[PDB]
C-alpha cells in the first residue's frame, strides 16, 4: 500500500505569490500521478494527468514537476479563482489513494471578534431544553480558544462550535458555540460566561450574565 | 460528448442494502475501466472500488472488501455498485469516474455530480423554531434556531431574501440523538429594532415544513 | 492488486489472441489448399494470406513494444510480451535489409537450381537430386564418387562463397544492433531461461554442456570408427591406410551426415535373415487405412485420446493420382481451431509404418497443448517435438510389438545376433551424426564470433574435420572454395544443434518411460504399450507447451535439470562390449597427419 503524505496541510498567500504544494509517495509510483482542484460543493476537476501534462482548458499558470518518489505542484502567479483545495492522487498500483488535501486561504490583517450573548427563550424552556449561544464575529486568524465558565467552574464536553468559510468580502471568520442543557441543569446554576481568547485581543474578553436577573 | 450520470441515492437503515447505478453515454463504454470515488462530509476522498474493461477482474480496498460488489452490463451502458451491511461510516457522496483505457496513462477526467447516501436509524423529524431575542455597539445581532430535524436540506432566508447584509448561516451539526441542528444569525443597526421587521423563513423540503417566525424587540 | 501496466498488457493480450486466431487459421487453410493441389489460383491465395498475416504481426509487434516489460510480475504475460516484442530484422535500415533479403533469396535459388555436367558427355547434365544422391548412395566406384564429390563442390561452393561472406557481415550487424553479442548468441538464446530462481540457464552453459557431453560420447564413436575403417579397407583395398582417416567421399552420402548406407557393406552377420516384415504386411492385403488404424490403437493403448473425426474426414492419406499432383513430404499440420490433418503419400512398407507412428506422435503432441494461449502453443524448446516422435518410433520398432500385432510369426527366435545387427544399424544412424552436428555448429559459432579470419575459413574447417570427425578431404582446397555452404541447412539459415539436443533427449525419455513401465530386460527391447502410467507421465509434460521453463518440464519426466549421456551409453552397452571384443587386435584412434594426397 502506497501511503501519500501531503505537505502542507493549510496555506495562506496573497495574489501574485508563488505557491508550492508537495505530495510524497513512500515508494516509486512511476509517472501515474494527477492533481485535482475542488471548490466547495463542486466536483473535483483535473489539472495535470501525467505528473507534468496540463489539461486542456486550464490556464498555463498551473504547472507540475517531479518524478520517482517526490512530486511538486506549483502555481506561478495566484489568481482570485485559484483559492480552493488541491488533492494529489496516484493510480499506479492497486489500491488507489488520495492525499489529505491542502486548503489555500486568503491572507489579511488581524481582526478581533465581536462577542454577543443570547439567553435561552422562555418558550424553549417550556419545550424542555435550553441553549446559550456565544458568537465570535469577523475575526482573523482562525486560531481561537473559547472557554465556557459556569459559576467559575470550567465546563467541558457540553458545547459545540462551527466556523464559517472564508468570507467573500473581508476574508474574516465567524464562530458560534451553542451549549445545550436540560431545564433541570439550567436551573441548577446562575452565571453563564463565554471567554474568548484570540490573536487580535491583548487580554481575554469575558461576557457573562446571572440566571434570572436584569 | 461524454456525460456520466448517477442515481440510486436514498435513505437506508443501518445494516440495510442499496444498489447504485451509473449510466454512461457518449463513448465506447465497453473499452474503458470505471471506478467509484466517495467523499465523506467535510473529509477527503477515497477509492471505493474499481473494475476492468470486459467486466471481469474486480479490485477492492481493504476497507470495503467483501461488503461491496461492482458490476456492469455493457449492453445497457450501465455501471452498478451493490452495497450490503452498510454502517454509519459509509455516509458519503459517491461519484463514478472514467479510468484507464488500454494504452495511455490518462485517468479520472469525467465525473458525475454525485449522489448522497445517508445511513441513519432516525426516520423523519420536523424541526423546531426557537427565537433568539436581543437585550451592542451600534449594530445588534438576532437569529433563529432550527433544532431537531432530519434529513438535508433546509434553506434559511431572512425577510424573503430582501435582507442580505450581515447574514451568516452556519453549517449544520449532527447531535448525539442522530438529528441535525443548524443556526442562522444576522447583524443589523441598533436603530432599526422597533422600526424594521425581521422574518426567519425556514423551508425543509424532505419534511415539507414551512415556518415563518416573527422576531420582535422585547 | 498489481500495477496498472500489467492489467493493460492483459487486455492487450486478450485482444491480440482473439484477433490472431482467425488470421492464422485462414493462412494455414490456404497453405493446405496449395500443398495438396498445386494450381496458380492456390499459390496466389497463399501468398495473399501470408502477406496479410505478416503485416498484422508486424503491426501488433510495433504496438506491443510500448508496454515496459520491467513492470510485469506475471510470468505468462511476461513470456508472451517478450515473444511479441522481438524486433527481428526491423532494426536494420531499409536498403541493407533489402540487400539481405536479396542475398538470402539468391543463395536459396542458386542452391536449388545448380547443375553439374559430365565433362565426358557434355550433353548429359545432372542436378543434385536425384542424380548425385543416387550415385553417392549406390556407386561402388572410387573414381566416379570422387568425380561427383569434387564437381559438386568446386561448382556450387565457388559461387556460394561471396554471397555467404556478405550474409555473415549483414547478419552480424543485425544481431549486434539488437543488443546481442553476435548471431550465434542470438541462436543460442533459444535455450535461455531468465527469472525463475533455481532453474536459470545462460547462453554459454549450452556450449559448456555440449562439449562436456561430446567428451563422454567420444569412446563409442572411436570404436565404431575403427570398425568401419577396417570394413572399408576390406571394401576398397590399397586405397585406405590402416592408420589414417576415412576419405570424405566414401561415407555413404554427399557429406557424411549419416553413415546409414554402409549397412550393406558392414553387416556383422549377413548369414542371418533380416527382420523385414514388409512381405507379411503385403500378403495380408493391408492398406493405409489399416496402418493408421493400428497406429491409433497403439497410441490409445497407453492412455492417450483418440483422433478427431475431422482428422479422418479431412486428411489426405493416399496419392491422388496422375491428374492431381501434390507434395508428398510427410508433414503434420496444426491448422488451428482444433483442425488436425496429416499429408503423406504412404506406401505399403515397414518404413512408412514407422513414419506413420512418428507423425501420429507429432499430432498427439500438437493436440495436447491446444488449450494454451496462442503464443504458448509450441514445444518446450526446439528439440522436444522430434524427441517425442522418435521415442514413439523406437517403441513401435521393437520386435515384441511386431509379434504381438501379428505381422511376425510367433516362432521367431530372438538370438543374440539379430540384436547385434539391430544395434549396429541403429548406431550407424544415431551416433554417426553427433560429431558431424557438433563440429558444424562449433565452426558456425566460431565464424560468427570472429575467431576464424576469412582468409583461413576452409583451413580451420578441414583442421576441425580431421581432429574431431576423423575425415580427410581427397583433394586440397584453397580459400576460394566454400564447402560448408554446400549443405542445405548452412545455405538456408537454419540452426543445427537441435539435432544433437534431440538425440540426447530421446534416450532420456526412453529411459524414463521404460523405468516407469517396470521393464526388466535390456533397454532396446522395451515396448511401453499397455502402460497407462507411462502415458500419464508423458501427458503431464505434453500439456505444458511453452508455458513453463523447459528445465522444469524435463525434470517432470526424467528427474534431471540437464542433458545426460548415460541413457545413450546404456542403450548401446551390448554393442559397445561387442565392439570392444571385436577390436582387440585393431588400432583405435587416428593420426591427423596422413592424407590421400602428397
Ligand atoms: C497471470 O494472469 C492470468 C490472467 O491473465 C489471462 O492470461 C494472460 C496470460 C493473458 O492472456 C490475460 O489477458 C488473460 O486475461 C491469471 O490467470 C487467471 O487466474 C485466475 C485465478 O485463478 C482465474 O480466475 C482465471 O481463470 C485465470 N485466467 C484465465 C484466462 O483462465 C494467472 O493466475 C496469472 N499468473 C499467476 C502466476 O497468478
Ligand atoms: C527493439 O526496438 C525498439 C525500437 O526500435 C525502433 O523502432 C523499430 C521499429 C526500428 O525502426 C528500429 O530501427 C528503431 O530504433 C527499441 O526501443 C528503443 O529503446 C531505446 C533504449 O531502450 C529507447 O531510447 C528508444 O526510444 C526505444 N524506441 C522506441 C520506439 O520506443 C528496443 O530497445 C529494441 N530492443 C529490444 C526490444 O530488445
Ligand atoms: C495390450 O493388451 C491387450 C489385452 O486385451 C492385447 O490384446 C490382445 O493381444 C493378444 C496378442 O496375441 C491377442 O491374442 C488378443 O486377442 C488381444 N485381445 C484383444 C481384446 O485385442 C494387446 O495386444 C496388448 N498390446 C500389445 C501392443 O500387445
Ligand atoms: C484442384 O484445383 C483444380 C483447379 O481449381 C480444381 O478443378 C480441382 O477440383 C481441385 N481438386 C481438389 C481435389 O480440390
Ligand atoms: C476411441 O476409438 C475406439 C476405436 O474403436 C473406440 O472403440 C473408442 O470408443 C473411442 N474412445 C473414445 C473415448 O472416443
Ligand atoms: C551368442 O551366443 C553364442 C552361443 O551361446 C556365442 O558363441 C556368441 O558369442 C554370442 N554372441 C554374442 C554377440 O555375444
Amino acid at each position: 500500500d502506497i501511503q501519500m503524505t501531503q505537505s502542507p496541510s493549510a496555506m495562506s498567500a496573497s495574489v501574485g505569490d508563488r505557491v508550492t504544494i508537495t505530495c510524497r509517495a513512500s515508494q516509486g509510483i512511476s509517472n501515474y500521478f494527477a492533481w485535482f482542484q475542488q471548490k466547495p460543493g463542486k466536483v473535483p476537476k483535473r489539472l495535470i494527468y501525467a505528473a507534468s501534462s496540463l489539461q486542456s482548458g486550464v490556464p498555463s499558470r498551473f504547472s507540475g514537476s517531479g518524478s520517482g518518489t517526490e512530486f511538486t505542484l506549483t502555481i506561478s502567479n495566484l489568481q482570485p479563482e485559484d483559492f480552493a483545495t488541491y488533492y494529489c492522487l496516484q493510480h499506479s498500483y492497486y489500491p488507489y489513494t488520495f492525499g489529505q488535501g491542502t486548503k489555500l486561504e486568503i491572507k489579511r490583517t488581524v481582526a478581533a471578534p465581536s462577542v454577543f450573548i443570547f439567553p435561552p427563550s422562555d418558550e424553549q424552556l417550556k419545550s424542555g431544553t435550553a441553549s446559550v449561544v456565544c458568537l465570535l464575529n469577523n475575526f482573523y486568524p482562525r486560531e481561537a480558544k473559547v472557554q465556557w465558565k459556569v459559576d467559575n467552574a470550567l465546563q467541558s464536553g457540553n458545547s459545540q462550535e462551527s466556523v464559517t468559510e472564508q468570507d467573500s468580502k473581508d476574508s474574516t471568520y465567524s464562530l458560534s458555540s451553542t451549549l445545550t442543557l436540560s431545564k433541570a441543569d439550567y436551573e441548577k446554576h446562575k452565571v453563564y460566561a463565554c471567554e474568548v481568547t484570540h490573536q487580535g485581543l491583548s487580554s481575554p474578553v469575558t461576557k457573562s450574565f446571572n440566571r434570572g436577573e436584569c | 460528448e461524454v456525460q456520466l450520470l448517477e442515481s440510486g441515492g436514498g435513505l437506508v437503515q443501518p445494516g440495510g442494502s442499496l444498489r447504485l447505478s451509473c449510466a454512461a453515454s457518449g463513448f465506447t463504454f465497453s473499452s474503458y475501466a470505471m471506478s467509484w470515488v466517495r467523499q465523506a462530509p467535510g473529509k477527503g476522498l477515497e477509492w471505493v472500488s474499481g473494475i476492468s474493461g470486459s467486466g471481469d477482474r474486480t479490485y477492492y480496498p481493504d476497507s470495503v472488501k467483501g461488503r461491496f460488489t461492482i458490476s456492469r452490463d455493457n449492453s445497457k451502458n450501465t455501471l452498478y455498485l451493490q452495497m450490503n451491511s452498510l454502517r454509519a461510516e459509509d455516509t458519503a457522496v459517491y461519484y463514478c469516474a472514467k479510468d484507464w483505457a488500454m494504452v495511455g496513462a490518462d485517468a479520472f477526467d469525467i465525473w458525475g455530480q454525485g449522489t448522497m447516501v445517508t445511513v441513519s436509524s432516525a426516520s423523519t423529524k420536523g424541526p423546531s423554531v426557537f427565537p433568539l431575542a436581543p437585550s451592542s455597539g451600534g449594530t445588534a445581532a438576532l437569529g433563529c434556531l432550527v433544532k431537531d430535524y432530519f434529513p438535508e436540506p433546509v434553506t434559511v432566508s431572512w425577510n424573503s431574501g430582501a435582507l442580505t447584509s450581515g447574514v451568516h448561516t452556519f453549517p449544520a451539526v449532527l447531535q448525539s440523538s442522530g438529528l441535525y441542528s443548524l443556526s442562522s444569525v444576522v447583524t443589523v443597526p441598533s436603530s432599526s429594532l422597533g422600526t424594521q421587521t425581521y422574518i426567519c423563513n425556514v423551508n425543509h423540503k424532505p419534511s415539507n415544513t414551512k415556518v415563518d417566525k416573527k422576531v420582535e424587540p422585547k | 492488486a498489481q500495477s496498472t501496466i500489467e492489467e493493460q498488457a492483459k487486455t492487450f493480450l486478450d485482444k491480440f489472441n482473439h484477433e490472431a486466431e482467425d488470421l492464422f487459421y485462414q493462412s494455414s487453410l490456404a497453405s493446405w489448399n496449395y500443398n495438396t493441389n498445386i494450381t496458380e489460383e492456390n499459390v496466389q491465395n497463399m501468398n495473399n494470406a501470408g502477406d496479410k498475416w505478416s503485416a498484422f504481426l508486424k503491426e501488433q509487434s510495433t504496438l506491443a513494444q510500448m508496454y515496459p516489460l520491467q513492470e510485469i510480475q506475471n510470468l505468462t504475460v511476461k513470456l508472451q510480451l517478450q515473444a511479441l516484442q522481438q524486433n527481428g530484422s526491423s532494426v536494420l535500415s531499409e536498403d541493407k535489409s533489402k540487400r539481405l533479403n536479396t542475398i538470402l533469396n539468391t543463395m536459396s535459388t542458386i542452391y536449388s537450381t545448380g547443375k553439374v555436367c559430365n565433362p565426358d558427355n557434355p550433353q548429359e547434365c545432372l542436378l543434385l537430386e536425384p542424380g548425385l544422391n543416387e550415385i553417392m548412395a549406390n556407386s561402388l566406384d572410387y573414381n566416379e564418387r570422387l568425380w561427383a564429390w569434387e564437381s559438386w563442390r568446386s561448382e556450387v561452393g565457388k559461387q556460394l562463397r561471396p554471397l555467404y561472406e556478405e550474409y555473415v557481415v549483414l547478419k552480424n550487424e543485425m544481431a549486434r544492433a539488437n543488443h546481442y553479442e553476435d548471431y550465434g548468441d542470438y541462436w543460442r538464446g533459444d535455450y535461455e531461461v531468465n527469472g525463475v530462481d533455481g532453474y536459470d540457464y545462460s547462453r554459454g552453459q549450452l556450449i559448456e554442456d555440449v562439449e562436456h557431453t561430446f567428451e563422454e560420447i567420444k569412446p563409442l564413436y572411436e570404436h565404431l570408427h575403427a570398425y568401419v575403417r577396417a570394413k572399408l579397407m576390406n571394401a576398397y583395398p590399397s586405397y585406405i591406410s590402416p592408420i589414417g582417416c576415412l576419405p570424405a567421399h566414401l561415407l555413404g552420402d554427399m557429406w557424411g551426415r549419416f553413415w546409414t548406407n554402409l549397412y550393406s557393406l558392414t553387416v556383422p552377420f549377413g548369414q542371418k535373415p533380416n527382420i523385414d516384415v514388409t512381405d507379411a504386411m503385403v500378403d495380408q492385403a493391408w492398406d493405409a487405412q489399416r496402418i493408421f488404424k493400428e497406429a491409433e490403437k497403439f497410441f490409445v493403448s497407453v492412455g492417450l485420446p483418440n483422433m478427431t473425426q475431422g482428422f479422418w474426414e479431412n486428411s489426405m492419406l493416399t496419392d491422388p493420382g496422375n491428374v492431381q499432383k501434390a507434395v508428398c513430404h510427410p508433414t503434420a499440420w496444426d491448422l488451428g481451431k482444433g483442425d488436425f490433418r496429416i499429408l503423406m503419400c504412404t506406401k505399403v512398407t515397414m518404413d512408412d509404418f514407422l513414419t506413420a507412428h512418428h507423425e501420429m506422435g507429432h499430432i498427439q503432441y500438437d493436440m495436447a497443448y491446444a488449450a494454451q494461449p496462442f503464443l504458448l502453443r509450441n514445444g518446450a524448446n526446439e528439440g522436444f517435438h522430434e524427441a517425442v516422435g522418435e521415442i514413439m518410433s523406437l517403441s513401435a520398432a521393437t520386435p515384441k510389438h511386431l509379434k504381438s500385432i501379428g505381422l511376425l510369426s510367433p516362432d521367431f527366435q530372438e538370438d543374440n545376433e539379430t540384436e547385434i545387427n539391430f544395434l549396429l544399424k541403429q548406431a550407424l544412424t544415431i551416433v554417426g551424426t553427433l560429431p558431424f552436428t557438433y563440429m558444424l555448429e562449433k565452426w558456425r559459432w566460431m565464424v560468427f564470433k570472429g575467431e576464424i579470419p576469412k582468409d583461413q575459413w576452409m583451413k580451420k574447417w578441414w583442421e576441425m574435420k580431421r581432429e574431431i570427425v576423423g575425415v580427410v578431404e581427397p583433394v586440397p582446397h584453397d580459400e576460394t572454395y566454400c564447402d560448408p555452404a554446400s549443405l542445405f541447412h548452412v545455405s538456408n539459415d537454419y540452426s543445427f544443434i537441435r539435432y544433437y539436443t534431440r538425440t540426447l533427449y530421446q534416450f532420456q525419455f526412453q529411459e524414463a518411460l521404460c523405468q516407469a513401465a517396470k521393464h526388466e530386460g535390456p533397454l532396446h527391447k522395451c515396448d511401453i504399450s499397455n502402460s497407462t502410467e507411462a502415458g500419464q507421465k508423458l501427458f503431464n509434460m505434453l500439456r505444458l507447451g511453452k508455458s513453463e521453463p523447459w528445465t522444469l518440464a524435463l525434470e517432470n519426466v526424467v528427474g534431471a535439470k540437464n542433458m545426460n549421456v548415460r541413457p545413450l551409453l546404456n542403450y548401446f552397452e551390448p554393442l559397445f562390449t561387442w565392439l570392444k571384443d571385436q577390436n582387440k587386435n585393431s588400432f583405435v584412434g587416428w593420426s591427423t597427419d596422413w592424407s590421400p594426397y602428397a
